[PDB]
C-alpha cells in the first residue's frame, strides 16, 4: 500500500545475509585428526571491495546498441564502439554531428578534421535513479578496418553534485550516449527508408498460384506491408470486414456480409459462395510477392474452385 | 485450426519433441515427419482418412508462421471381434472382459466402439490371463488380424488362437539362495492337491516372496518361476528359483516439497530408522501415515541406490504440500441495530510448526462469543499430544434490564491425548465450565430440569437466575486408519468423545458421543467410493438432578442432516403462560403469554434432546466435468441422510394431549447431491437436499452452503 | 495487446515502464519486442531486462528459464556474470517465505534444495570471475548459505537425538564434519555426537569428541 | 509412561553368529566388507577402525546391543577384533 522510490534497485528480500556469524575454523587436537573435508562448500577467499546489500545495483547493464548498423559493437570499461554499414566514406562524420545537434547538445571541442570531439556537461532524466547524473564525453569517428566506426568515451558522472566511480553507472552513461547517437541516426536511415518505400508504389496484379503447400493463394505481386496495409480495404470492399488482424503475425479474421450480384460486380470479382462462418486469412513476404491463404470456418482451407471466382479481378478492391 | 478431437495442448507437447517450438528456426526436411507422425496418431485412434497438411507463411525479417491444418474423418467403429479356435469357451464370455466393445447395450450411452492399438494390445494380454488361470499352461496366440472397410470406417479384429490342454499343478519346487527364510517360503507355496494351474496364483507367489524378503533388508532379490509341462499326465511342476541378495541398510532419509512444513513434523512419522537396515513394510508406513496426516496434496517415495555401493539406499520422500486451513468469515447486521462481524481462523498446521491453532467469535450487539484452541501432537517424542481450549460466550440482548434472557459462559479446557497402537489413541483431561442464566421463559423441559436441581421458579413471571460452576473430566478414543487426511477412499474412523461431572460440581451428569466415518472403494482406481457415516449420543443425570439442557444433541443441518436448517430436528419448546413480563406493542411474545392464550401452547422452536442418532449413506462419484488434473481439488456424492433427536425424560403420562418427543420412532429423512471444493478460503460444500421425511416444526432448507470440514 | 509501434518506440516504451517500475507492463513490452524481433540489436539488452523484470515481478521460474536461455545462448557475453548473479538471487528467493518471515520463524528447518542451488550457483560466479562487482554480495550469500544448511542438518541430528537414534546421529554429525567444518552449526553439533558416542557405549569414541570439543571450547 | 506406545528403534547393521564367525585376523578390508557388509559407522578421526553396533529396542522391553569393533592397519590388513554380546 506504502511504497518509495528506492524498491526498483534493490533486491528483492533483506539485508538478513549480512548478519550471518562469520566461519571459523576447528582446530585439531594433538594426537589425532579431523574428518578431511568434502571442498564441496568451500567459499573462495575474494576480495570485499565491491558494494553488498541494498548497496548494489542489481539493474542490468547496459549494452551499447547496433541501431544504426548491424555491424559488432562493444564497451569495453569506460568507452563504447559501433561500426557502421561500410563506413560511409566521409559523410559519417557529418551525419553524427547533425544528428548530436538534433538534442541542442553544446560542443566545445572540434576536431572536424581529425574526427573528434568534446561535449559540455549533459544533464539527464531517468525516473530510476533518485538522484538525476550527469557527466561530459568525448565522440570520435576513427577507421577500425574496412569500415568507418563511432567511438565514444566518457570522461566522469556527477550525481548529487559529487564525483563518481562506480563501473555500474560509467557503462550505464556510455551505453546511453551511444545510444542515443545510433537511435538518431537509425530514426534518420529509418525515415529516409520509409520516404523511399512510400513513393516506390506497386502493382496490385493477383494470382492463383500454389506453394510447397499444395494449395492456392490469393498472391499478390507486391510487398507484405503495402498489400497487408490494401488487404483490409479489399476485404471490405467484399464485404468480409476485418475484425481481428496481426501484422507481426500474418492472421486475420473476418466476417461475413450479404453482397448481391451487382454488388458483386461492383467491386470483388464475384462471389466465391463463402456465405457462413467466421473466415481466417494469412499473408506472405516476398518483396515482390504476397501469397493470401484462406481457410474455412470448419478449419479447411478452401479450394481452388472455392477461390478462383474471386481470382478473377481481385484487383481494383485492393 | 480444424482439430476437434486431439487438444492444442498435446499437439504443442508433440512439436516440442520434433524441435519445432517458437523462437526456434524452422528445419523443413522435418516437416513430412511431423505430418506424418500426427497422421499415425490419427490412425491409432482409429481416425483413418483424417489428413494433417502443414501451411508455412513467410512473415518479415526472415520468419514464419506455422499453421497445422488438421482435416479429421469420422472415426471408424469395430463391427466385429472374432476369436477363432476357442472351444472350451465361448466368444461372448471372452469378450465381455475386453476393453474394446463389438457392441453396446441401449441402456449403456457411456462407451463406444472407437479403436486404440494400446487397448487392443491390452486386450490381447487379458484373454491370454483368462486362458492361462483356468490351468490350460498352453494357450498362444496365434495370430491377430485387423482388417478394416473399403470405406474405412467399419475396421474388423480377428484373433486365431490354440487352448491346448488343461493342466494341473503337480508341486512347487522352491529352490537358491534363501537367506535362511527357507520355513517362511514354504507356507508361501503351499498348493492344494489336484489343484489346477493358475498363471496369476503363480506371479502372487512369486511377489508375496519379493515381499517377504524385502521385509527384511534384501530390497534387490530375483524371483522367477520356469514351469516344466508334461504332457503324458498333463501336469505342471513350478520352479521358483530365488536369489535374496544382499541385505540393504538405509543411509539417509531425504524430505523434498517441505516448504513451509518443518523437517521433524515429516521425520516423526517415520517408521522407518535413518541409520539401520531396510525395510520394505516400514517405508510404506512411513509413507501411509504422511498421508493420514492431510499436511500433503500427494507422498511419494523413491528408494535410489547409493553410487558405488553395494549395501546402501537412500529413501526420499517427495511431498506436495496442501492448503491446511479455513478462514470463515461473515457480517450480517451491517447497520442494523449496530454492527456486528465474524471471525473462523482453524489451522491444522500453524506455520509448518505441526501445531493445530483455531481462533473464532462473533461479536454483536447481544453476543461476544469467543474462542481459542491450540494443540501440539507431539508434545513428546512417542506422539503425546497436548491440548488447550479457551471460550467466552455471553448473551445479553442489549437492553442492560430484566426479561432478556441473560446467559454469560465461559470456561476452560485442557487434553492429553497419547497412542496405545499403530492407530488408536487415547485421550484424557480436565474441564472447567461456568454457565449463568437469567431471566428464563418458562418451558416444560428447562422448567423440569431445574426442578431437578432443587430450584423453584415461578411458572408465570421470567424473574429468575441460575448459576453453575461444572468441573468435569473428559475422555476420548479415536481409531484413524483413513487413506488419506483430506479426501479418504478407504479405511475408516471412529472417534468416541465423553464427559462426567467429578463430585463437586454444582450439577452432576455424563455424556458421550460417537462418530463414524467407513469410505469402502468400489472401483480398483479408488474413483468410486460408498461413505457410511453415523453419529450418536446420549447423556443423563448421575443423581436426582439432570443433564443441562445447554448440553443437549441438536441434530438436522450440513453436518448431520443435510435439507432441514441448523439445530432444528428434535423436541420443541413448550411455554408455561406468562402473565407477566410482557410487552404488548414487540409482538415478538409466544403463544403462551399474557397477550395470548393461558395454556401449554406448543411452540416451534428446537430445544434439542439428551440422545441423538444419525446416519448417512453417501455415493463419491467423480466430477461430470473436471480436468484430472484437479481432480483431487473437488468432489461430488450423492446423499441419503437420516436423523433423530428424543428427550427420554420427557414424561408422556403428563402432557399428553402435546406430542410424545421420547419416541425415537420419529426419525427424519433426506437425499439430494453435495459437492465440495478445497477453495483458497478452505473446504467450501455445497448441497440441494429434498427432506422427503418431516414432522411437525421442522424447518426445511434445501440449499446449503458452509465454510470448513464439515466433519 | 500490444501495438506494433517500430521497434525504437516500443524499446523506449519499454524502458520507461521499467523505469517506472511497472513491472507487469514492462514484462509485456518487452516479450512482444523480442518475439517479434528475435534476432536484432535489442536481443541482448532484452533478454536481460526481462530477466531483471521477472526477477522484481517474483515470476521466479520465468528468470530461470530466461537466464538458461541466456547462458546457453550466449555462453562469453561480457555480463554473464551478472546472469550468474541473478540466477543465484532467484535461486535464494525461492528458498524464503513472507508469511513465515513476518512471525519471525527460522526457515532453517525447511526444505534445503534451493539453498543448496543457490550456494552452487554463488560459488560458480565467484570462482569464475573473481573481480566481477558482484562478487562481495556473492561471498556474503555463500557463507549465510552454508550457515543454514549446515543448520539443516544440526535440525535432522537433533531430532534423531531425541528419538534415540544414535548411529543417525553420528553419522549425520560426521557429515557436518565433513562438509561444513566451519560453521557455528557443527560447533552446536558436536556435543551431540559425544552423546551418541556414550549412549552406544563407545568410549574411546565419546573421549575422542570431548577432547574435540575442549580444543575448541567456543 | 509404559503405556505410550512406542515403536522399534532399529539402530545399527544386522549381525549373526554365522557371520561374526566368518570374519578372522588377517582379513583385508574388502573381504571383512564382503562377509558382513559395508560398516554404518567408522572412525572419522586418525584410525583405520570399522563399527559394527547392533542396537534394537522394541519399546518398553530393553534395549540390547552388540558392537562388533575391527581394528585394521594402513594397509588395511584386519588387526583386531572385539566382540561385545552384551551392553554393561
Amino acid at each position: 500500500c506504502s511504497s518509495d522510490s528506492r524498491y526498483k534497485r534493490q533486491v528483492s528480500g533483506d539485508e538478513a545475509y549480512l548478519e550471518a556469524a562469520p566461519l571459523a575454523e576447528l582446530h585439531a587436537p594433538a594426537g589425532m585428526i579431523l574428518p578431511v573435508t568434502s571442498g564441496d562448500y568451500a567459499i573462495p577467499v575474494t576480495n570485499g571491495s565491491g558494494a553488498v546489500g541494498k548497496a548494489l545495483d542489481i539493474r542490468p547493464p547496459a549494452q551499447p546498441l547496433a541501431l544504426v548498423s548491424g555491424a559488432r559493437t562493444q564497451f569495453t570499461g569506460d568507452t563504447a564502439s559501433l561500426l557502421v554499414e561500410n563506413g560511409r566514406g566521409n559523410t559519417l562524420w557529418p551525419q553524427v554531428v547533425s544528428v548530436l545537434q538534433a538534442k541542442n547538445y553544446t560542443i566545445t571541442q572540434r576536431d572536424d578534421a581529425g574526427q573528434t570531439l568534446t561535449t559540455d556537461w549533459v544533464q539527464w532524466n531517468r525516473l530510476d535513479e533518485d538522484e538525476q547524473y550527469r557527466g561530459r564525453y568525448q565522440i570520435s569517428v576513427k577507421p577500425q578496418g574496412y569500415q568507418q566506426a563511432v567511438t565514444v568515451k566518457l570522461l566522469n558522472l556527477e550525481q548529487a553534485g559529487k564525483p563518481v566511480a562506480d563501473a555500474a553507472s560509467m557503462q550505464r552513461y556510455s551505453t546511453e550516449m551511444m545510444n542515443v547517437i545510433s537511435a538518431g541516426l537509425d530514426k534518420s536511415a529509418t525515415d529516409a527508408a520509409n520516404a523511399a518505400q512510400n513513393r516506390a508504389s506497386t502493382t496490385m496484379d493477383v494470382q492463383s498460384a500454389a506453394d510447397d503447400t499444395g494449395l492456392p493463394m490469393l498472391v499478390v505481386r507486391g510487398p507484405f506491408n503495402v498489400v497487408w496495409q490494401r488487404l483490409p480495404a479489399a476485404l471490405e470492399k467484399v464485404g468480409m470486414k476485418v475484425t481481428d488482424s496481426t501484422r507481426s503475425q500474418g492472421n486475420m479474421a473476418v466476417t461475413y456480409k450479404p453482397l448481391s450480384d451487382s454488388d458483386w460486380q461492383e467491386l470483388g470479382a464475384s462471389d466465391p459462395g463463402l456465405a457462413s462462418g467466421d473466415y481466417k486469412l494469412q499473408v506472405g513476404d516476398l518483396d515482390n510477392r504476397s501469397s493470401l491463404q484462406f481457410i474455412d470456418p470448419k478449419g479447411h482451407t478452401l479450394t481452388q474452385s472455392q477461390n478462383d471466382a474471386l481470382v478473377a479481378v481481385f484487383q481494383a478492391a485492393f | 485450426s480444424g482439430n476437434k478431437s486431439v487438444k492444442d495442448d498435446m499437439l504443442k507437447q508433440n512439436l516440442e519433441a520434433s524441435g519445432v517450438r517458437v523462437g526456434e528456426s524452422l528445419d523443413r526436411t522435418t516437416i513430412a515427419d511431423i505430418e506424418k507422425g500426427l497422421e499415425d496418431f490419427y490412425y491409432s485412434v482409429g481416425k483413418y482418412s483424417a489428413s494433417v497438411k502443414a501451411v508455412v507463411t513467410p512473415l518479415p525479417r526472415n520468419r514464419v508462421d506455422l499453421k497445422l491444418v488438421f482435416q479429421e474423418g469420422v472415426s471408424a467403429e469395430i463391427q466385429q471381434i472374432n476369436i477363432v479356435g476357442n472351444h472350451a469357451f465361448t466368444t461372448d464370455e471372452l469378450i465381455s472382459h475386453f476393453q474394446l466393445r463389438d457392441e453396446v447395450p441401449w441402456w449403456n450411452v457411456v462407451g463406444d466402439r472407437k479403436y486404440q492399438k494400446q487397448k487392443l494390445a491390452g486386450d490381447l494380454e487379458t484373454l491370454r490371463s483368462y486362458y492361462l488361470d483356468r490351468g490350460y499352461a498352453r494357450f498362444n496366440i496365434d495370430s491377430t488380424q485387423v482388417s478394416l472397410t473399403p470405406d474405412k470406417k467399419g475396421i474388423y479384429v480377428t484373433v486365431n488362437i490354440t487352448e491346448g490342454d488343461q493342466y494341473k499343478l503337480s508341486g512347487v519346487e522352491v529352490s537358491g539362495n534363501l537367506a535362511g527364510h527357507s520355513a517362511e517360503i514354504e507356507q508361501l507355496t503351499k498348493i492344494e492337491p489336484g489343484e489346477l494351474y493358475n498363471g496369476t496364483k503363480v506371479t502372487k507367489m512369486e511377489d508375496d516372496i519379493k515381499k517377504l524378503l524385502g521385509r527384511y533388508g534384501y530390497a534387490y532379490p530375483r524371483v522367477q518361476s520356469m514351469p516344466e509341462i508334461n504332457d503324458a499326465d498333463k501336469t505342471v511342476k513350478l520352479r521358483v528359483n530365488v536369489d535374496a541378495g544382499n541385505r540393504f541398510y538405509v543411509r539417509k532419509i531425504r524430505f523434498e516439497g517441505n516448504d513451509t512444513s518443518k523437517d521433524a513434523v515429516l521425520r516423526r512419522e517415520m517408521r522407518q530408522m535413518e541409520g539401520a537396515w531396510l525395510g520394505s513394510d516400514l517405508v510404506d508406513q512411513g509413507k501411509e501415515r504422511l498421508n493420514r496426516l492431510g499436511f500433503f496434496e500427494t507422498v511419494d517415495t523413491d528408494t535410489q541406490r547409493v553410487p558405488g555401493s553395494p549395501d546402501q539406499v537412500d529413501v526420499v520422500y517427495k511431498v506436495k504440500e496442501r492448503n491446511t486451513g479455513s478462514f470463515n468469515f461473515g457480517i450480517g447486521y451491517g447497520t442494523e441495530s449496530g454492527v456486528s462481524f465474524q471471525a473462523g481462523v482453524q489451522q491444522d498446521n500453524w506455520l509448518g510448526t505441526g501445531y493445530a491453532v483455531g481462533i473464532n467469535g462473533t461479536k454483536n450487539d447481544y453476543q461476544t462469543y469467543a474462542e481459542l484452541s491450540v494443540t501440539n501432537p507431539y508434545f513428546t517424542v512417542d506422539g503425546v499430544s497436548l491440548g488447550g481450549r479457551l471460550f467466552y460466550n455471553d448473551f445479553q440482548a442489549d437492553d442492560a434490564d430484566l426479561s432478556d434472557y441473560t446467559n454469560k459462559s465461559y470456561g476452560t479446557d485442557v487434553t492429553l491425548g497419547f497412542p496405545i497402537n499403530e492407530y488408536n489413541s487415547l485421550r484424557a483431561g480436565l474441564g472447567y465450565v461456568h454457565n449463568s442464566l437469567s431471566n428464563m421463559q418458562p418451558q416444560v423441559a428447562m422448567w423440569r430440569y431445574l426442578y431437578s436441581m432443587g430450584e423453584h421458579p415461578s411458572t408465570s413471571d421470567q424473574d429468575n437466575s441460575f448459576k453453575t460452576d461444572d468441573f468435569t473430566f473428559n475422555y476420548g478414543w479415536t481409531y484413524n486408519k483413513l487413506d488419506r487426511g483430506y479426501f479418504p477412499t478407504d479405511g475408516s474412523r471412529v472417534n468416541l468423545t465423553g464427559k462426567v461431572t467429578i463430585p463437586g460440581s454444582d450439577n452432576e451428569y455424563y455424556k458421550v458421543t460417537l462418530d463414524t466415518a467407513t469410505y469402502v472403494p468400489i472401483d480398483d482406481d479408488h474413483k468410486w467410493v460408498v461413505l457410511g457415516r453415523t453419529r450418536w449420543g446420549y447423556g443423563d443425570g448421575l443423581g436426582g438432578k439432570e443433564m443441562p439442557f445447554y448440553e443437549n444433541f441438536y441434530a438436522g443441518g450440513s453436518s448431520t442432516v443435510r435439507g432441514f436448517q441448523s439445530n432444528t430436528i428434535g423436541p420443541k419448546a413448550v411455554y408455561f403462560p406468562h402473565q407477566a413480563s410482557n410487552y404488548d406493542p414487540d409482538y415478538d411474545y409466544e403463544c403462551a403469554t399474557q397477550d395470548g392464550a393461558k395454556d401449554l401452547c406448543k411452540s416451534d422452536d428446537a430445544v434439542g434432546g439428551n440422545a441423538m442418532a444419525v446416519a448417512s449413506l453417501e455415493f463419491i462419484t467423480p466430477t461430470p466435468f473436471i480436468s484430472d488434473k484437479y481432480a483431487n481439488s473437488v468432489r461430488t456424492s450423492f446423499f441419503w441422510d437420516m436423523g433423530t433427536v428424543w428427550d427420554t425424560n420427557w414424561d408422556s403420562s403428563q402432557y399428553s394431549g402435546y406430542p410424545d418427543y421420547s419416541d425415537p420412532s420419529n426419525i427424519r429423512m433426506s437425499a439430494g447431491i453435495a459437492l465440495q471444493w478445497m477453495s483458497p478460503l478452505g473446504p467450501l460444500v455445497f448441497s440441494y437436499a429434498q427432506p422427503f421425511k418431516k414432522y411437525d416444526g421442522d424447518k426445511a432448507e434445501q440449499f446449503q452452503f458452509n465454510i470448513g470440514k464439515t466433519w | 495487446e500490444v501495438p506494433d509501434n517500430p521497434p525504437n518506440e516500443i524499446y523506449a516504451t519499454a524502458q520507461q515502464k521499467l523505469q517506472d517500475g511497472n513491472w507487469r507492463q514492462a514484462i509485456t513490452q518487452l516479450e512482444a519486442l523480442d518475439n517479434r524481433y528475435p534476432f536484432g540489436p535489442y536481443s541482448q539488452q532484452v533478454q536481460l531486462d526481462l530477466i531483471y523484470a521477472y526477477y522484481k515481478n517474483a515470476d521466479l521460474p520465468l528468470a530461470q528459464a530466461a537466464i538458461d536461455r541466456f547462458i546457453r545462448l550466449n555462453p562469453t557475453h561480457p555480463n554473464i556474470d551478472y546472469v550468474m548473479y541473478m540466477r543465484g538471487l532467484t535461486n535464494m528467493a525461492l528458498d524464503d517465505s513472507a508469511l513465515q518471515g513476518f512471525f519471525g520463524v527460522d526457515r532453517s528447518d525447511r526444505d534445503p534444495q534451493h539453498a543448496r542451488a543457490a550456494f552452487s550457483d554463488f560459488s560458480k560466479l565467484v570462482r569464475g570471475y573473481p573481480n566481477s562487482q558482484y562478487t562481495t554480495d556473492a561471498t556474503k550469500r555463500l557463507v549465510f548459505l552454508k550457515d543454514r544448511l549446515a543448520k539443516y542438518e544440526y535440525s535432522v541430528a537433533e531430532y534423531y537425538t531425541e528419538r534415540g537414534a544414535w548411529v543417525a546421529v553420528v553419522n549425520r554429525v560426521e557429515g557436518m564434519l565433513r562438509d561444513y567444518p566451519d560453521t557455528q552449526a557443527t560447533r552446536d553439533a558436536l556435543p551431540l555426537m559425544e552423546n551418541a558416542y556414550r549412549q552406544m557405549q563407545m568410549n574411546a569414541q565419546a573421549e575422542k569428541v570431548a577432547k574435540i570439543i575442549a580444543a575448541n571450547s567456543s | 509412561e509404559r503405556v505410550v506406545y512406542r515403536p522399534d528403534i532399529n539402530q545399527g547393521n544386522y549381525l549373526t553368529a554365522n557371520d561374526v564367525s566368518k570374519i578372522r585376523v588377517g582379513m583385508t578390508q574388502q573381504q571383512v566388507a564382503y562377509a558382513l557388509g559395508t560398516p554404518l559407522m567408522s572412525d572419522p578421526f586418525g584410525t583405520n577402525t570399522w563399527f559394527y553396533v547392533f542396537r534394537q529396542q522394541p519399546g518398553h522391553e530393553g534395549v540390547t546391543q552388540q558392537t562388533l569393533t575391527l581394528t585394521f592397519n594402513s594397509s588395511g590388513v584386519l588387526t583386531n577384533i572385539d566382540n561385545k554380546p552384551a551392553l554393561s
